[PDB]
RNA sequence: CACCAUGUUCAA
RNA sequence: UGAGACAUCUGCCUCCCACUAGCCUGAGGCUCGCUAGGGGGCUGCUGCAUGCUCCCGAGAGCCUCCAGUUCAGCUUCUCUGAGGUGCUGUGUCCGCCACAAAGGGCAUGCAUGCUAGAGCCAACAGCAGGUCUGUGAUGCUCCCAGAUGUCCUGGGCCGCACGCGCACUACAUUGUCACAGUGAAGGUGUCGACAUGCCCACGUGGGCCCUGGCCUGAAGAGGCUGGGAAAUCCUGCAAGCCUGUGACGUACUGGGGAUAGAUGGUUGCAACUGUCUGCCUUGAACGUGGAAUGCCUAGUAUGCCUGGGUCAUCAGCCCAGACCGAUUGUGUCCCUGCCAUUUGUACACACCGC
């Protein structure tokens, strides 16, 4: 039928030792941490991303500013 | 915890002929499989005790062996039968789960029961026509303007 | 110190119960928990391996704040939009076995009773559960 | 003394208040422990037909309405007592209904 | 650069479709005067509303 | 003893009718027994406590608000209940207390939001035939 | 007595509108909510006295399926001035003001004879908050960069100008346009 | 627009001509004195005319109205 | 002041 | 005559009204509790704060045809017959051929001020507009027993190389799924035509409409037992959108759900050309759409569901209902047209003319 009328992202599923490092060190330095920019900076998938930022908040190296089902707002602990 | 990823992760495994992405999740991989489907992958992740948690390619071959098994006859690992994908089955009157092209298998089987009788549906089939009474009148159009 | 149902959020408080239940080991639960959806309409099974604890701490609450609630009532509350296909979405009640499922096994543990003319009612011990749990909801420090 | 209940119902809001007005008169003539016209929710009976007797033109609806007006009277009397003061004569389109127990 | 400038009487519609105004603006300053000219205005304009006109030089004739 | 000095007042806004009664207590403000820090939706539950914000509990720390709500929506309801409570304080304080109290209450919620204690008239249009809503017609088809 | 604030977080009255020609048109009156629904549309001007932050609501429910959904544009709003306090260190309300008063177009071209001509201060801030929230709208879509990311972001730069904000790389080519047509 | 009709005109002269001397310049109370002069079906057209009779009123206090004869 | 041609026969 | 006036509805208020609404009191019952708070003062490091200390007061959430103060508990909500109420109110500015108004725009007050909103009704002339298939409305005309009457069985109206109108669903992260929460309004409902029947029960009762509660089932659904000719029962219809959390992570993808396969109910005398529907499976196009074009000005557009009509079963339709709720404009005669005056005309079937 007569039609009228973006590379693609390969994100890593599963973590590897240099992103998850960096994201050890880094990233608990950015002043806006959210599932996007993990996942834009390291290349990692965004359910990777959720899983990050809900570790490294649990173990103290972020916190929360404004979290919910939208943009999910962390920020380097200090 | 962040676990990394294993070195023997396999990009796309093959699960009882059929190629599965390791990058998904098992229960969202073992939908490649044709026959299997979103519900009956997410009961047999269940039943294989395999978590659904990890992706697919962490699977190992005792993972997947034990999970063909359930995809394979799935009546012995507690899957009720009405969960299944033959319920009744004429010509053999039993209740399997049609899984990587015994799917299309049976049903080209369905087909040449239907059509070697001269039964409506069958026909329709044949003629190349929509089954189970849609009106063919604007809708199946596909191309061709004259 | 004083705390009551209708004081907590119902989420967080029925994210208790169903811890309460758990932990307990009380219910009795069936052998088609993993297999079954929650509706007619449900796309997916519940996903969370507790949803039958979540759900019985829903049903308890409900029990609370309504009392008389019967069946077909909480058929009417879990139920949902239906998912047909290119047609609209109509209102259709959810699945009534699990329901009873878990007021039986309610009203074995000794929480609800079906009440004189109709449907489930709260328990005096019930009540007290639930009105422990809400003061460890609210107040979880002395809880 | 007996307990009574007098149901007035009528498509006609005048004929109605007419008539339960006369019946509270009656009531009080030789008071009888009335308690007035309790004023039950009018039922609007809404029939949206096509105009057209064939499908031609744009599509328009006559939409005719039906109200039904309906009160309540308690009371605290005897049999015959009540029978007369609902027997002195009601206006018309008006149905009147006397339960006791 | 805008030189910001104030509107003094709404002279009134004008644009094919009626959707420009035609409103004399004085040419309100940090202590400057003595000089209106007439300019065209897109969108609601109701009165002592300082424009910002990128250009000063060029007027609209009036209509 | 319970004297009981009592105001009850309303609020609406399109179908929602929250009727509170504006005890003499110590601090209790309540819709349907839930407080008001616990009703949906959450972002707006700065909405339904606007009105105690602009008074502030200086204000309230005496009365005792209790909020019966029914009909409309989740907006409609908080505004309706919002609306009740600014209308049963200045009626409380019209009644119970100093006149120039009561329009100080009153001139402060009136320089902010006027539909705190007047009611909004709008309600919906009725629907027309010949199109789908009070505005909307059909789709106009020439050859 | 005690003046309210945004979301009991910023406050609607230490914001400076630098621009003489937006000052009465960009408006200031503290509330404790953007979703105030005081029926703004009655009179021809009326819609410049609700606050700003309450204009932007609604641009953002826009298209087809997000229409009238003033309960989830609220909490877009907060995440997006949350982002924007962290990031820029000003007042959220203040650098939106700032953004406004920067993508708002001065000249736009009508039919009079295609010729240039002057905006007013009022569709100034209409433009402004519709480049924002409609630019913002474009780069959320198909990306995993989530609404109040983009919101924020994009009014960052339009409030640093930053010539890569769908609202000012607009307003930009209008005013070329125009001047153009001068 | 708000232009009234010869029904609410004509009647509001012809009650200032025959009581002039009991109406005023208030708008609330020439409604109570048309209220219990004229015989009006409607509300609606009471309060019409017994606003043109204000106005009219009003004009007269100001000065000379052309088109009604007070006869005193 | 771009360009804007046409409308079978009788009947009304 | 028409317009207006009028009539209905929404919006504010009074009266009337209450064991079909709600609330209070009383009496019975529960469950949590006898903290915290407030007013302070001192206290530290004007100011700000932290502790300490004194005084004052234990209450919350519910259940019940239980009744109750002239032998009348009350009317804030709720129901409603009548009636109030706004008249463009007030201020300012503008407003004719000398003068003079009708009136209009802003601002403000009001429950409110585009004719208050929305509708209903709507004159005179017509169209050779639709309907003889709505009628025991009907003229002429045709058929009239091998019927164009009528009934019965089956089929067809749905049949598919294609063109179109229109609507529903989408193309996703302002999102899909999963769990949970909050939470409407209009209404309809049991032969008074059917039944002058069919079924269970026992020569006779009950059922047929809307359905509660209980039980079985994974669902669809089925049994038992009750209510309602209804503000009384379904029903406070616990509507969906929405909100909270979790999963997904930009991939025709957990978007989309068309197509198709095995087979379990239900309605019906009858389900094949699948009535609807359960369960597993199958997983199409579609990555915002060329020329072109519709509707729309505030509780409006849009979204989202609900009731009623049709209906033994079938709603993606229509007529209404609420719910969430705006962006712009407050003009113009440019486009498409309408009304009026002037003017021309070789038109009058009237420019689709001649």
């Amino acid at each position: 039928k007569k039609k009228w009328s973006r590379e693609k992202l390969h994100n890593a599923v599963m973590w590897e030792k240099v992103i998850r490092d960096k994201l050890y060190s880094e990233v608990p330095k950015y002043k806006v941490i959210t599932v996007s920019v993990i996942s834009d900076r390291l290349k990692v998938n965004g359910s990777l991303a959720r899983e990050a930022l809900k570790v490294l908040h649990a173990e103290g190296l972020i916190k929360p500013v404004n979290v919910n089902a939208n943009c999910r707002l962390y920020t380097r602990a200090t | 915890s962040l676990i990394l990823q294993p070195d023997d992760f396999q990009h796309i495994l093959r699960v009882l002929n059929t190629n599965i992405d390791g990058k998904n999740k098992v229960a969202y991989a073992l939908t490649s499989i044709k026959g299997i489907g979103r519900r009956f992958a997410i009961l047999c992740c269940k039943k294989a005790d395999i978590d659904l948690n990890r992706r697919a390619g962490t699977l190992s071959n005792d993972e997947i062996a034990r999970l063909v098994a359930i995809m394979q006859n799935p009546t012995q690992f507690k899957i009720p039968e009405w969960f299944l994908n033959r319920k009744k089955d004429p010509k053999d009157g039993k209740f399997s789960q049609s899984v990587s092209n015994v799917v299309e298998q049976k049903m080209r089987d369905d087909l040449e029961k239907l059509k070697k009788v001269r039964c409506h549906r069958g026909l329709r089939h044949m003629w190349g026509l929509r089954v189970r009474g849609q009106h063919t009148k604007t809708t199946g159009r596909r191309g061709r303007t004259v | 110190k004083p705390a009551v149902v209708k004081d907590v959020d119902p989420q967080k408080f029925i994210a208790a119960y169903a811890a309460y239940l758990k932990k307990a080991g009380k219910i009795e639960i069936p052998k088609y928990v993993d297999v079954i959806k929650l509706a007619q309409f449900k796309e997916l099974a519940p996903a969370d391996p507790d949803w039958y604890y979540t759900r019985c701490a829903a049903i308890a609450r409900r029990i609370y704040i309504n009392p008389g609630t019967g069946v077909g009532g909480f058929r009417k509350v879990f139920g949902g939009n239906d998912r047909r296909g290119v047609r609209p979405g109509r209102f259709t009640k959810s699945s009534g076995g699990i329901i009873r499922h878990c007021l039986q096994q309610l009203e074995k543990m000794g929480i609800v009773e079906v009440a004189s003319n109709g449907g489930r009612i709260m328990t005096k011990e019930g009540q007290r559960d639930l009105d422990r749990i809400a003061q460890q909801v609210l107040y979880p420090e002395m809880f | 003394i007996h307990k009574i209940r007098i149901t007035l119902s009528s498509k006609n809001p005048k004929a109605l208040e007419k008539v339960c007005a006369e019946l509270i008169k009656g009531a009080k003539d030789h008071k009888l422990r009335v308690r007035g016209p309790v004023k039950i929710p009018t039922k609007v009976l809404r029939i949206t037909t096509r105009k057209s007797p064939c499908g031609e033109g744009t599509n328009t609806w006559d939409r005719y309405q039906m109200r039904i007006h309906k009160r309540l009277i308690d009371l605290h009397s005897p049999s015959e007592v009540v029978k007369e003061i609902t027997s002195i004569n009601i206006e018309p389109g008006v149905e009147v209904e006397v339960t006791v127990a | 650069q805008p030189k910001l400038a104030q509107v003094i009487k709404i002279i009134g519609r004008t644009g094919s479709r009626g959707g420009v105004t035609q409103v004399r603006v004085k040419i309100l300053d940090d202590n400057r005067n003595d000089r209106t000219i007439i300019r065209n205005v897109k969108g609601p304009c109701r009165v002592d509303d300082i424009l910002a006109l990128m250009e000063t030089e060029r007027e609209a004739r009036r209509l | 003893e319970s004297k009981k000095q009592k105001v009850m007042t309303f609020g609406k806004k399109k179908h929602a009718i929250a009727v509170v009664t504006c005890n003499k207590g110590k601090g209790l403000v309540k819709c349907n027994g839930v407080p008001i820090d616990l009703l949906q939706p959450e972002p707006l539950r700065l909405k339904v406590m606007e009105p105690i914000l602009i008074a502030g509990k200086h204000r309230f720390r005496n009365v005792d608000m209790r909020i019966r709500v029914r009909g409309g929506g989740q907006t409609s309801q908080l505004y309706a209940v919002r609306q009740a409570i600014a209308k049963a304080l200045v009626a409380y304080y019209q009644k119970y207390v100093d006149e120039a109290q009561k329009l100080e209450i009153k001139d402060a919620y009136l320089q902010y939001d006027r539909t705190l204690l007047v009611a909004d008239p709008r309600r919906t249009e009725p629907k027309k035939f010949g199109g789908h809503g009070a505005r909307a017609r059909r789709t106009k088809s020439y050859r | 007595k005690t003046t309210p604030l945004l979301f009991k977080k910023w406050s609607s009255a230490e914001v400076d509108v630098n621009d003489l020609s937006l000052q009465d048109y960009i408006s200031k009156r503290s509330v404790y909510l953007p979703h105030t629904a005081q029926r703004w549309t009655k009179k021809r001007f009326r819609k410049a006295q609700c606050p700003i932050t309450e204009r932007l609501v609604n641009s953002l429910m826009y298209h087809g399926r997000n229409n009238g959904k003033k309960a989830m544009a609220v909490r877009h709003l907060k995440a997006c001035f949350e982002i924007i306090s962290l990031v820029t260190d000003q007042n959220p309300i203040q650098v939106l003001v700032d953004a406004i008063t920067k993508a708002g177009p001065r000249e736009d071209s009508t039919r009079v004879g295609r010729q240039s001509v002057d905006v007013s201060p009022l569709r100034r801030v209409n433009q402004a908050i519709y480049l924002i929230t409609t630019g913002a709208r474009e780069a959320s879509f198909r990306t995993i960069k989530t609404f109040p990311e983009c919101l924020a972001d994009e009014i960052i730069n339009a409030s640093k100008g930053s010539s890569n904000s769908y609202a000012i790389k607009k307003k930009d080519e209008i005013e070329r346009v125009a001047k153009a047509n001068r | 627009g708000r232009v009234r009709t010869k029904t609410v005109k004509r009647a509001s002269k012809v009650i200032i001509e025959k009581y002039f001397q009991k109406l005023t310049q208030d708008f609330q109370t020439n409604k109570k004195v048309i209220c219990e002069i004229a015989i009006v079906p409607s509300t609606r057209l009471r309060n019409k005319i017994a606003g043109f009779t204000t106005k009219l009123m009003k004009r007269i206090a100001r000065g000379p109205v052309r088109g009604i004869s007070l006869k005193l």
